[PDB]
């Protein structure tokens, strides 16, 4: 993902890798729901998609 | 300076009956309607009413002589059937600016025979499509739309 | 007149003009779905569909 | 009526009538300044003891009778106690509130143009864009910049003439009233502030602060604009630079440049003359930049051109002891020169005559792009520290640096032949032959210049052969300099002594500005100058031809009328029309011209066809041999540049239109002025009953052209006045009756 | 020279150059008396 400070003009990214950890307040409503969803089936960075 | 004082005021204390050429712009309109001219003019062939507010013609004069008429940057919307009774020899009509939204609108001038240029600038009713050619087809009499004849070839100087 | 492309159906049948529904001959010049939004979403949806 | 007693009884004690008769009003603002009290020392704690005790503020006695002595609480606003000597009662400074809040209202539709230059301050921040904040390292120059955008570039003494005329028209003065420069902002100002009730003296404080400009040689790191500098404690720091745009307007230095270009060409053809000097002053007192004379703009702008600097000290004005070579001023600090002309032999050995400045000397080389200071005794490039931004401009300043270094392994080293010619084929200075000789390319100087060991001190990149950093190896005395490098806060403004080949040496003897470093370029005004003379109409190109003579046929609009209605055959053959003959072809200068001759011939036999434009527009043709033929043209041609423009008989063309609803003339889009489709008067004596009772400033609007009344001039004495007949200006005439006796 | 579009502006009889092809200008007269089919 990333990220856009637009009152410090700030673009900084943030690599999947990380979404098992991030603190859930960047992201707006859709995609917070989505990466709870999906956290419980991350392992090493990818996802189970048996 | 409304109308009837500026018509006094270019008047030049001198008879209605002697006024060739008229100017009357950014004067105003008594509410959207031309006030101050009478039928005593007689040998007039230019009145220029650019810039007054404007809502419609109804109640213009009677003006035998009249050639070159610009009604530009006001804001008629329609009534133009009385330019044809009132101004049968004009020649030279400018209606750029106006708030015409329709070839309809347009169907009155097709009863003036003698009419070689209409200016239609920067109104609605040019964003159509084939435009010209309706404009052209309605009024078959006219061979000077906007500045250009029927091939894009600008009219020629000296009219 | 006001050009409306589509009336042309009012007179051939939609198969035969069936190309003018068509926008584009190449690949867009912009990616549609992509990203790691559009991957979650995906493998969000699998496992609903089978939870 | 209690002023007038005020007077008498002031006079009746006969101690104070000496100081009211014997003090000329000249003498009234030294005795404004005998002030009594000890004002106060530490006013922060008498403000802070006051307010601790009630009725701390003074206000005059008439809150008595439009503020009720109690709120609806019972708290006592006001006072009756005549603060120390006065009518003022003391107040508390809850009257205040009670004033903002059950107060008298108004409406304030004045103040958003009466304090303009506050409000373009609040909307100009309200518009302005915000960039990231950037942590370098900032570098701070000390540049001295402007700090008052929207000036309207005007002095502070013509400022004056405004506000009185403005804000105080009953009191305007002698040299105002009999003069004939009204200016446009005193006519727009004079229809604005119409009605403002505010407080006179507080409207020309505002006045004069929106109409004047300053400087303050503040440390900038970039912009150096004038609206720049407002937000500079916004867009700068000791280590960030948070990234701004004020969003508002800008000015157009534009007339600036104009002048330039005019004193160029003034300075050109008067050099090329017999007497430079009458026809230098003649064109200053007479040619007009956009309509305003030029000697006013030489007056008023601080412009510092070579063209311009001349024509300034030409006419006696102090010029900047800084000579500027290269497109860089050279501020001298200390030291002593003599150019002492000697001969040297290039590196072709060609024979060369360079003026050796003889003597050690200092210089800040202030530029647009860098900053420099170079010490050098003669022959001998001692120090060079330069900074500026990026290493093209350090490359240009140190270029500049060694060309004037005075050194002859620039002359040895020489690749080519130095035979420089500039756009007007001119033998160039020697030394600036080198300079332009060696601006694009100096490798094989670099190289014989050489490298020398840099120890590191304080941190200060040094610049190699190839303009690149190197913390070991740099240049022969150029040394790159971080953390910038200062310019210098003052001009040391002096008086210079010109002599007569335009060479501004001085008392000292080390020239300044030669005339031949001043051909940088020819380009187009982008205003409009106008010359009184015939001859230099032809001067600037077609355009400036043209210009000039419709410009010069409204000038004289009236006298062109009754000579054409009278006698036109003298008028079809003055000189002002030879130049324009010049563009018309010659195979068509007599067919057109018989053609106007007969047409100005129907104006004159049939009335009411007299039209003023027409006239004007087809005037310039007719000066010529005219012939005869049947033809009806409908349009004549012109060579402008090698290319056929047309003016047409009836209607407008780009040559020439004049636009209604408006008395402006464009001609090629250079404006050429107004056409006709409080001041002027003259002194004559002191009160002279015969005339009657004195009038005022403004009655005298109410007078004929040649009716003479006795008005009350500026603040006091009545002086008899009348209108003016004739122009009666200082143009050419005063120079004739002087240049003469120079026989 | 004038452009073959602006020489539509000469009156009867006017003469003028005309740049009428490749790199080429030549001398063009207005006939005074018009032709027609």
């Amino acid at each position: 993902y990333m990220f856009e400070s637009k009152s410090m003009k700030l673009r900084t990214q943030i690599p999947a890798e990380m979404l098992a950890n991030i603190d859930l307040k960047y992201f707006n409503e859709l995609t917070k729901k989505k990466i709870e969803k999906i956290r419980p089936l991350l392992i090493d960075g990818t996802a189970s998609l048996s | 300076m409304d109308m009837k004082r500026r018509i006094h005021l270019e008047l030049r204390n001198r008879t209605p009956a002697a006024v060739r050429e008229l100017v009357l712009d950014n004067c105003k309109s008594n509410d959207g309607k031309i006030e101050g001219l009478t039928a005593e003019f007689v040998n007039l062939e230019f009145l220029s009413l650019i810039n007054v507010g404007l809502i419609s013609v109804s109640n213009l004069p009677k003006l035998p002589k009249l050639k070159k008429l610009e009604l530009s940057e006001n804001r008629i919307f329609g009534g133009l059937d009385m330019l044809a009774e009132k101004l049968p020899n004009l020649t030279h009509l400018n209606l750029s600016g106006n708030k015409l939204k329709d070839i309809s609108t347009l169907e009155p001038l097709k009863k003036l025979e003698c009419l070689k240029s209409l200016d239609l600038f920067n109104c609605e009713v040019t964003n159509l499509n084939d435009y010209r050619e309706s404009v052209f087809k309605l009024l078959p009499q006219l061979t000077y739309l906007d500045g250009y004849d029927r091939e894009d070839q600008e009219a020629p100087d000296s009219d | 007149m006001d050009v409306n492309p589509t009336l042309l159906f009012l007179k051939v049948p939609v198969q035969n003009a069936i190309s003018t529904t068509f926008p584009y001959t190449g690949d867009p010049p912009y990616s549609h779905g992509t990203g790691t939004g559009y991957t979650m979403d995906t493998v969000n949806r699998t496992h609903q569909y089978s939870e | 009526m209690e002023r007038i007693k005020e007077l008498r009884d002031l006079m009746s004690q006969s101690r104070t009538r000496e100081i009211l008769t014997k003090t000329t009003v000249d003498h009234m603002a030294i005795i404004k300044k005998y002030t009594s009290g000890r004002q106060e020392k530490n006013p922060a704690l008498r403000m802070k003891w006051m307010m601790a005790m009630k009725y701390p503020i003074t206000a005059d006695k008439r809150i008595i009778e439009m503020i009720p002595e109690r709120n609806e609480q019972g708290q006592t606003l006001w006072s009756k106690t005549n603060d120390a000597g006065s009518d003022r009662v003391m107040v508390s400074p809850l009257a205040v509130t009670w004033w903002n809040r059950n107060g008298p209202t108004t409406s304030t539709v004045h103040y958003p143009k009466v304090y303009k230059t506050y409000f373009e301050k609040v909307e100009r921040l309200k518009h302005g864009t915000f960039g990231p904040v950037h942590f370098r390292n900032q570098v701070k120059i000390r540049r001295r910049v402007d700090t008052n955008p929207g000036h309207a570039d005007l002095s502070a003494k013509e400022a004056q003439d405004v506000i009185m005329e403005v804000v105080f028209p009953n009191e305007v003065g002698a040299r105002i009233l009999t003069s004939e420069s009204q200016l446009t902002i005193t006519k727009e100002k004079k229809e604005e502030l119409q009605d403002c009730k505010i407080a006179p003296l507080m409207v020309a404080y505002m006045l004069e602060r929106e109409l004047v400009r300053k400087t303050r040689f503040l440390p900038v790191a970039g912009g150096t604009s004038s609206v720049y500098i407002e937000v500079l404690h916004l867009t700068q720091g000791t280590c960030w630079e948070q990234m701004y745009t004020p969003g508002g307007e800008v000015r157009n230095d534009d007339v600036d440049q104009s002048l330039i270009i005019a004193a160029r060409n003034i300075v050109r053809r008067a050099t090329v003359s017999a007497d430079p000097l009458a026809s230098l002053l003649e064109m200053c007192h007479s040619t007009q930049i956009g309509g305003i004379r030029m000697v006013d703009i030489l007056r008023q702008n601080p412009t510092e051109e070579q063209a311009v600097d001349i024509c300034k000290a030409a006419m006696g004005l102090r010029i900047s002891s800084s000579f500027s070579f290269g497109g860089f001023t050279f501020k001298r600090t200390s030291g002593s020169s003599v150019t002492k002309e000697e001969e040297v032999l290039t590196g072709n050995l060609q024979t060369l005559k360079i003026r050796v400045h003889e003597g050690y000397e200092e210089f800040t080389m202030v530029g647009q792009r860098a900053t420099a200071i170079l010490r050098k005794a003669t022959r001998r490039l001692i120090q060079l520290i330069v900074s500026g931004r990026n290493e093209q401009s350090i490359a240009e300043a140190i270029i500049v640096a060694m060309v004037f270094s005075q050194e002859d392994c620039m002359i040895k080293a020489v690749r080519g032949d130095l035979n420089f010619v500039n756009r007007a084929n001119q033998r160039l200075n020697p030394m600036h032959q080198l300079l332009r000789h060696f601006q694009k390319d100096a490798k094989v100087l670099f190289q014989n210049w050489g490298t020398e060991p840099i120890d590191n001190v304080m941190g200060m990149i040094g610049i190699l052969p190839d303009m690149t950093p190197s913390t070991e190896m740099s240049l022969r005395g150029v040394r790159v300099s971080k953390m910038g490098v200062d310019e210098y806060s003052s001009t040391e403004r002096v008086v210079v002594s010109i002599d007569r080949f335009l060479r501004v040496r001085d008392q000292r003897g080390n020239v300044l500005l030669s005339p031949e470093e001043v051909s940088e370029t020819q380009g187009t005004e982008k205003l409009t100058i106008t010359y009184s003379s015939s001859m230099m109409w032809e001067i600037n190109g077609p355009e400036s031809v043209l210009v000039n003579t419709y410009q010069w046929i409204i000038r004289n609009w009236e006298t062109v009328k009754i000579q054409w209605s009278q006698d036109p055959t003298m008028l079809y053959n003055k000189m002002e029309f030879e130049p324009f003959q010049s563009l018309v072809p010659k195979a068509a200068r007599g067919q057109y011209s018989g053609f106007v001759r007969t047409l100005f011939q129907q104006m004159r036999d049939v009335l009411g066809t007299f039209d003023t434009v027409q006239i004007i527009k087809l005037l310039p043709f007719a000066a010529a041999p005219p012939k005869q033929s049947r033809m009806q043209f409908s349009s004549l041609t012109v060579n402008v540049r090698g290319s056929g423009m047309r003016i047409l008989i009836r209607g407008n063309s780009p040559v020439f239109n004049y636009n209604k609803a408006t008395k402006r003339l464009t001609v090629l889009g250079k404006d050429a002025g107004a056409l006709t489709e409080l001041r002027g008067f003259l002194i004559l004596g002191k009160e002279d009953k015969r005339y009657g009772p004195a009038l005022s400033i403004n009655e005298l609007s109410n007078l004929a052209k040649g009716e003479k009344a006795n008005v009350l001039i500026g603040q006091g004495d009545v002086v008899l006045v009348m209108k003016r007949k004739r122009d009666s200006s200082i143009l050419t005439d005063s120079q004739t009756a002087t240049k003469r006796i120079r026989m």
